[PDB]
RNA sequence: AUUGACAGAUUGAUAGCUCUUUCUCGAUUCCGUGGGUGGUGGUGCAUGGCCGUUCUUAGUUGGUGGAGCGAUUUGUCUGGUUAAUUCCGAUAACGAACGAGACUCUGGCAUGCUAACUAGUUACGCGACCCCCGAGCGGUCGGCGUCCCCCAACUUCUUAGAGGGACAAGUGGCGUUCAGCCACCCGAGAUUGAGCAAUAACAGGUCUGUGAUGCCCUUAGAUGUCCGGGGCUGCACGCGCGCUACACUGACUGGCUCAGCGUGUGCCUACCCUGCGCCGGCAGGCGCGGGUAACCCGUUGAACCCCAUUCGUGAUGGGGAUCGGGGAUUGCAAUUAUUCCCCAUGAACGAGGAAUUCCCAGUAAGUGCGGGUCAUAAGCUUGCGUUGAUUAAGUCCCUGCCCUUUGUAC
């Protein structure tokens, strides 16, 4: 790689930690997988891995850890030892909304109530302490069409720059 | 009757 | 058999060329290489470092 | 720039190099009188038009323009 | 003085004129049946077009050094118009123009550069100065 | 149990796919019964995801008070104003909140700062010259270097970090003297353009965007995967956006002077931008290099534009549709011509009835040129430019949206 351009290393790149945040989405998704923040170093990078389970991430002794780092490695061509993965818990559960989403979809899963389970993972966020929340099921469920519901409270803007950083959406 | 001039 | 079977080259062909994730042949992007569809980046923008700023 | 541009460019050029120099080296009641001079003739031997190009939106060939469309 | 303080397109005519006087610049076997540019629908229209092109190629070459082939063609492009479709731009030729670069040589004012191109000698600079005063002293009087 | 094959015939196949001949690998297959597979098949009237429109206008929701038996309403209003329930005022509303706004992206500036050989400026010691006595602190150089150097610094012009400046601030007028509207002086600019953009309604479109998907459908004579050829362009006729011009402000020939966004050698993927020099009438070919990039193309010498000659109202060198011949281009391949270069035939085209669309300032428009597309490519599209004006600062007259009063078994 002696030979590489700037512009599309960095086009490799982002796709580099897009295709493992997606391929981490599938993998952990009864781990609470939330995302992945990559740190690049010549010598060594590590890789963090956020989620809520991570008792559930290790398995035994990091069987999952150890598991990960071998196809990582074989798949993406990196040499052995030149990356390493760690697991970290979210700080504030409820304030990552990736977290309410797989809470719910496994409650669908289960099949709780379509109302009780939005007012569930509604209730949870202002007792974590939160602004505003809105969350929108839509689609068919025991019948025919499909119909598209929402549940917000508290203030909740939509319109304006502030809305890129203060708002995570799943 | 479109405000061309300005009973 | 084997000069037969995917007999036809490879090489120069638009729709051998399919994105590594939706392996769709049409509307393909070759910016820097990307090899992603258009409606595809347009999900995965602000992943890769793409934002509407303007 | 282009050739009207590039022409106005050199023009304004002059006038306020002869207005810097007035200004620094020799006395400013002149300074003053050329500059009231040059505003009387035209404002614009001074001042960078703010004026820039106005960059295109889809929809339509020109920046304002659009594409004719037709119901039918 | 230079010859930026002389009318360019008389200068050019009066160095076509002293290169038609001399006759020493070198002529190709085709003299008057090719085209200047790709993008003409014509031959050209008046004799001489060599030594007037030419005088120009050597006032370009004045003004700008280590100037070659790819150069000279981007500057002398023309406006193709190909009727029905919308006009696009095309480079000057090549092979006519190396003809006049090595006539340039023949004549002893072009010298090849340290890295690439042509570069003006001392006897093209002096020639080019004193028929720039010619036209100067022709223009006042 | 199998898989593969030379030989002779078909089939286009140097396809053991078949017919005669036999060879070669070996538990990995094959034959029936259950049972997954794949689908660019159908359903967008199952959908999830999104975008779009009502809508980019000014419009939507609690706590506490007021009106109500109540579902609910006032809060969001006679009036004035703005692009804008924004603001101001009479007022049962006060505090607020969502949406405008506000915020974010690019261009407008100090002779302000930081410091930029991957850039320039002024000079320095040169050389090439021009006039001229040896002339002159003469005039140009994108010709040399001021990162192994003392052989100097700086950022005005080339851009990248941070800060104010423009908020109706100051004068005058209109205005219930309030909100707001206009003239004016100083001012880079007195409305500079764009991204996000409240709940919700679309039976809006996409199953041909994904290994997102429900159900049904052909599954070993598959609607899969594999190969090849043909058409997706056909052609009497009508419909949308568009290009070329119908000329004299024109076109032809020759010269002269200016450009920025921006991509440029790739995991699987061979395929990059091009410079210099030579050959060829032209597309083009050959040898030599630079760039993984402010370092090369490239000071991106682009086009009408500025100058000189010709044609002079003649369907007239211009308008160039259709056809022939020759050649290189790209790949395996160009015929049912990717495209390009030269000689050719050279029809309409005197500005076009209704009837509509887009456009108010760097705007329209001319005119090009980048990127998206790509083995090669644009009459598409997004943008960047150069030239670049008048029309108006108004209303609902024609077509439609918003608000209220609101008939209404809806
Ligand atoms: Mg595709
Ligand atoms: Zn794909």
């Amino acid at each position: 790689a002696v030979q590489i351009s700037k512009k599309r290393k960095f086009v490799a790149d982002g796709i580099f930690k897009a295709e493992l945040n997606e391929f981490l989405t599938r993998e952990l998704a009864e781990d609470g997988y939330s995302g992945v923040e990559v740190r690049v170093t010549p010598t060594r990078t590590e890789i963090i891995i956020l989620a809520t389970r991570t008792q559930n991430v290790l398995g035994e002794k990091g069987r999952r850890i150890r598991e990960l780092t071998a196809v990582v490695q074989k798949r993406f061509g990196f040499p052995e030892g030149s990356v390493e993965l760690y697991a970290e818990k979210v700080a504030t559960r409820g304030l990552c909304a990736i977290a309410q989403a797989e809470s719910l979809r496994y409650k669908l899963l289960g099949g709780l109530a379509v109302r009780r389970a939005c007012y569930g993972v509604l209730r949870f966020i202002m007792e974590s302490g939160a602004k505003g929340c809105e969350v929108v099921v839509s689609g068919k469920l025991r019948g025919q069409r499909a119909k598209s519901m929402k549940f917000v409270d508290g203030l909740m803007i939509h319109s304006g720059d502030p809305v890129n950083y203060y708002v995570d959406t799943a | 009757s479109q405000g061309q001039c300005t009973l | 058999h084997q000069q037969l079977y995917w007999s036809h080259p490879r090489k120069f062909g638009q729709g051998s060329r399919s994105c590594r994730v939706c392996s769709n042949r049409h509307g393909l992007i070759r910016k820097y290489g990307l090899n992603m569809c258009r409606q595809c980046f347009r999900q995965y923008a602000k992943d890769i470092g793409f934002i509407k700023l303007d | 720039g282009g050739h009207v541009a590039q022409i106005y460019a050199i023009r304004q050029s002059i006038s306020k190099a002869l207005v810097a120099y007035y200004q620094k080296y020799v006395d400013e009641a002149s300074k003053k009188e050329i500059k009231d001079i040059l505003i009387q003739y035209d404002r614009t031997l001074l001042v960078a038009d703010p004026r820039r190009c106005e960059s295109k939106k889809f929809g339509g060939p020109g920046a304002r323009a659009r594409y004719q469309k037709s119901y039918r | 003085v230079t010859v930026k303080d002389v009318n360019q397109q008389e200068f050019v005519r009066a160095l076509a004129a002293f290169l038609k006087k001399s006759g020493k610049l070198k002529v190709p076997e085709w003299v008057d049946t090719v085209k200047l540019a790709k993008h003409k629908e014509l031959a050209p229209y008046d004799e001489n077009w060599f030594y007037t092109r030419a005088a120009s190629t050597a006032r370009h070459l004045y003004l700008r050094g280590g100037a070659g082939v790819g150069s000279m063609t981007k500057i002398y492009g023309g406006r193709q118009r190909n009727g029905v479709r919308p006009s696009h731009f095309s480079r000057g030729s090549k092979s006519v123009a190396r003809r006049v670069l090595q006539a340039l040589e023949g004549l002893k004012m072009v010298e090849k550069d340290q890295d690439g191109g042509r570069k003006l000698t001392p006897q093209g600079q002096r020639d080019l100065d004193r028929i720039a005063g010619q036209v100067a002293a022709a223009n006042k009087k």
